[PDB]
């Protein structure tokens, strides 16, 4: 048994709204009044895009059941067969430089858009708000992967290396449509932690 | 899927913030045509460098009313204060009542929202599918934003009314200069409106709109300058949209009349009444006097 | 004295609560009584700190903004008396009024979810 | 706070027809500030000086509030505590003027 | 009103019982029934509290809420008689009676309970 960790960090590139306290704010930690990214967020993202890389099936839709690489590889455990998450994702925060030159520059961590809407055959103008995170701003990310097979290791970081890859080039957030979301990947770290695993 | 779309601005193009500069922030220079916007933070610890804050305060607190001593170039001069000094504490210009700037980053740099490129993508779509499910294909099409644009590329332009005679509106709009290049990012989640699809899509509604307005503004002076300049008849076949506001309300003849008259009447009924018993928007250049209308830029995909 | 038993069967009208008041559009404010109700719990004296007291000014602060928010919520705390309730409850500093307050505006706001489209 | 925004509402109209749309840039520095510097202070003062400039009933509402009185001895005390309780004054005239309105 | 702790057989329907009634979803009401029971139990005088009225309102409160969150539990209350007998239990402010309500109570959860999925 062994655990090999990875570590990283996520530079968002354009606006950034995960709103899920929602006049429209953005998810935030109270203990530091700063924002963060979910792991429920990164999650789903990745879930929805990897089965979508994978086959998708009408019925299999219907019936939520999921390709067999993507379950094993974040478990479901809901067809009444044993399936335990072998990857857990966890919570992500501003890392130290970044509070630093944000507080040097005077620039602040949101940026708030008006959208103007124009009203077809009448175009009414009714001006709205929606939050967003400032770009430039990089968050630091733990991933846990827990081993428990050992040769299908290299085949399920593999995936995690397609899932990082899909995860850069769409969306996360609200407003991935409308151009909220693209972020960028660096620094990333690898390390077994526990056990006698050569990774 | 994923590709990469490049804007070739052909006009100027505004984005408005809803920030509209009062007569403060800004020296207006008559004799060389520079406007020159003022960092507040390096300003204002000048004057307590120089210990004027109080003076600078009650300076802008009741004005003087003389309409030649209410700005903020003739604050400074009274003051004597250096004009190297003058340029110390210029955070950005451009080449004024009020002044209306453009949305920008938390580095406070220019750049292309996503609401306005699938504005006008959207708009183009509806107009050539007949709004065929067009708002359900709204979320199968997605557009990144731009990436930053650099100060030298903006520069301060007038609003023209360019009817049959030429009308200016009192105040300005800072745009994007002439063939500046900006790029973003473009993916498809549904593959029917195809990038070529998009293509036609924005070309038919450019002729179309040819054939019902741009040919109607002929015999007005900055009219053929710059319909000729712009090369509108071999633009046919270039694939030219207009972003964000400032481009023309339209953008048969009875039915658009009245839906004119009505939205008119809808806009600016607290001001000038008269719509109720009845217009092009371009700019004019005194550097080169050649007038472009706001909003068109050229759209290739890769 | 429940008068939120009578109160809420006299704002049922023609069918529109407060004039469309839902569940959903209270959160903030149960979750703001929520934490006080906690932190004067653990108070131990019945004198209320200076700084309950100050917590007391921003949910009286907190009411006004929601209020002016929306205006089914403010049509709700205007004929519900939480504003004169919260004046009151601020002139007493007395810890046992605002578990009572507490108390009153729980079955406020369960009668409200018991009636609901 | 709350005496102050509902004794101004004079014959209806908020400081002269005060809307929170006017205070937008303010409130958007007051947020930045909460977030975090006496220059910081400073250039804030300025800038209740630029928005009381951009409109005349804000510059009575910042005078009927002794808005600049307050910031001077906030500027003057420099202790972090003081400051977020002058956030906590702005935020409830904030609220207040937005109650009272139209 | 004994026919209203034997209806409980009555409605056994086709098998799901009270519309998918569970005693699961009974916890929080039996939990503050088996605390006024004992607080009432160890109380001397058959005059009740002003107190223990007020803790009565609350647990016509928290009736009323259990029934706003769940249909079953709405039924079950309803048409069983909950809400009156809650009433006049409160009207007569008496030991007794009190102890009366908990035995029909406690018997009804019991019968509900031998039937269960």
């Amino acid at each position: 048994y062994s655990k090999i960790k990875i570590s990283g960090t996520i530079e968002v590139v354009t606006g950034l709204h995960i709103g899920g306290g929602g006049d429209s704010p953005v998810v935030r930690d109270l203990q530091t009044k700063l924002p963060i990214i979910p792991g429920s967020s990164i999650k789903g993202k990745m879930r929805n895009l990897l089965a979508k890389h994978f086959g998708l099936k009408m019925k299999q839709e219907s019936h939520n059941q999921d390709d067999e690489r993507v379950l094993r590889l974040f478990g479901s455990s809901e067809k009444g067969n044993i399936q335990r998450a072998r990857l857990q994702i966890s919570d992500a925060f501003f890392s130290e430089k970044t509070k630093e030159h944000f507080a040097q520059n005077d620039i602040a961590y949101t940026e708030t858009k008006f959208e103007n809407t124009i009203n077809r055959l009448t175009a009414v103008a009714n001006p709205r708000q929606i939050e967003r995170v400032t770009r430039g701003s990089e968050f630091d990310f733990v991933f846990i992967y827990n081993v428990d097979e050992e040769s299908q290791v290299e085949d399920d970081f593999e995936n995690i290396e397609k899932a990082i890859h899909l995860l850069e080039n769409d969306y996360l957030g609200g407003g991935g449509t409308r151009g909220n979301g693209r972020i960028q990947f660096k620094d990333t770290n690898i390390e077994t932690v526990v056990g006698e695993y050569d990774s | 899927k994923n590709y990469e779309v490049v804007i070739k601005t052909l006009g100027p193009i505004h984005i408005g913030s809803g920030q509209v500069m009062k007569k403060q922030d800004y020296i207006y220079d008559f004799y060389n045509s520079k406007v020159y916007m003022i960092n507040g933070n390096k300003l204002v610890k000048f004057l307590k460098r120089k210990n004027l804050l109080y003076t600078y305060q009650n300076f802008l607190r009741y004005p003087p009313k003389n309409p030649r001593e209410n700005g903020l170039k003739d604050y400074l001069d009274a003051q004597n204060v250096k004009q190297s000094e003058w340029e110390a504490f210029v955070s950005y210009s451009e080449k004024l009542n009020d002044l209306h700037l453009m949305v920008r980053d938390g580095q406070n740099k220019v750049y292309l929202p996503g609401s306005s490129i699938k504005g006008a993508i959207k708009t183009t779509l509806v107009s050539k599918y007949n709004n065929e499910k067009n708002k359900d294909i709204y979320s199968k099409i997605k557009v990144s934003d731009s990436k930053p644009i650099d100060e030298s590329n903006l520069a301060i332009y007038q609003k023209i009314d360019i009817n049959k005679s030429e009308k200016s509106m009192p105040l300005y709009r800072e745009c994007i200069d002439v063939n500046t290049e900006i790029k973003f990012k473009l993916t498809i989640e549904d593959e029917i409106y195809s990038i070529n699809e998009i293509e036609q899509s924005i070309q038919d509604f450019y002729k179309n709109y040819y054939d019902k307005w741009l040919v109607g503004f002929k015999e007005t002076k900055g009219g053929r300058r710059f319909a000729l300049e712009g090369g509108i008849p071999d633009v046919l076949n270039q694939n030219i949209l207009f972003l964000g506001a400032g481009t023309g309300f339209v953008s048969n003849r009875k039915q658009a009349k009245q839906d004119s008259f009505e939205i008119l009447t809808k806009k600016f009924r607290g001001t000038y009444g008269k719509m109720k018993e009845i217009a092009l928007k371009g700019t004019t250049n005194q550097s080169r006097h050649t007038s472009y209308q706001q909003g068109m830029c050229k759209v290739s995909f890769q | 004295m429940t008068f939120a038993h009578e109160v809420v069967k006299s704002n049922v009208k023609n069918q529109v609560l407060f004039n469309g008041l839902t569940t959903s559009k209270l959160r903030n404010l149960m979750e703001q009584v929520n934490r006080l109700y906690t932190i004067a719990f653990n108070s131990n004296e019945d004198q209320l700190n200076e700084e309950f007291i100050d917590e007391l000014e921003y949910l009286k602060i907190k009411f006004y903004y929601e209020a002016g928010r929306e205006k089914s919520v403010d049509e709700f705390l205007k004929k519900t008396l939480m504003f004169p309730i919260i004046d009151r409850v601020i002139k007493k500093e007395s810890k046992k009024f605002f578990l009572d307050y507490c108390k009153y505006f729980e079955a406020l706001v369960a009668y409200a979810k018991y009636y609901q489209k």
